[PDB]
């Protein structure tokens, strides 16, 4: 998918069709730091674990 | 963005996006001098076309 915003949010939404969804663990993987890309964005990802974990 | 679209094109051909982004760099200079290249090879002979 490719990231997109409302100009408020932030999305991940496949490529092909509008069909935005919250930036989880599961809808992204990691790969390094902040440094090397450019045009980074600051954001939070949300993990599927807090509420398991917290309860 | 051009910078996102070749992330898409090697998306497609079995390597990952952040390949690109963390090279972008590297790969800006490499599809810019291959390009140079190209007229230099027609100019240098006239037997290409
Ligand atoms: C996009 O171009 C603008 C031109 O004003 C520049 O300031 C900005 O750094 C660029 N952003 C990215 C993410 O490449």
């Amino acid at each position: 998918g490719v990231f997109v915003s409302n100009g408020t949010h932030w999305f991940v939404t496949q490529r092909n069709f509008y069909e935005p969804q919250i930036i989880t663990t599961d809808n992204t993987f990691v790969s390094g730091n902040c440094d090397v890309v450019i045009g980074i964005v600051n954001n939070t990802v949300y993990d599927p674990l807090q509420p398991e974990l917290d309860s | 963005p051009f910078p996102m679209q070749m992330a898409y094109r090697f998306n497609g051909i079995g390597v990952t996006q952040n390949v690109l982004y963390e090279n972008q760099k590297l790969i800006a200079n490499q599809f810019n001098s291959a390009i140079g290249k190209i007229q230099d090879s027609l100019s240098s002979t006239p037997s290409a076309l």
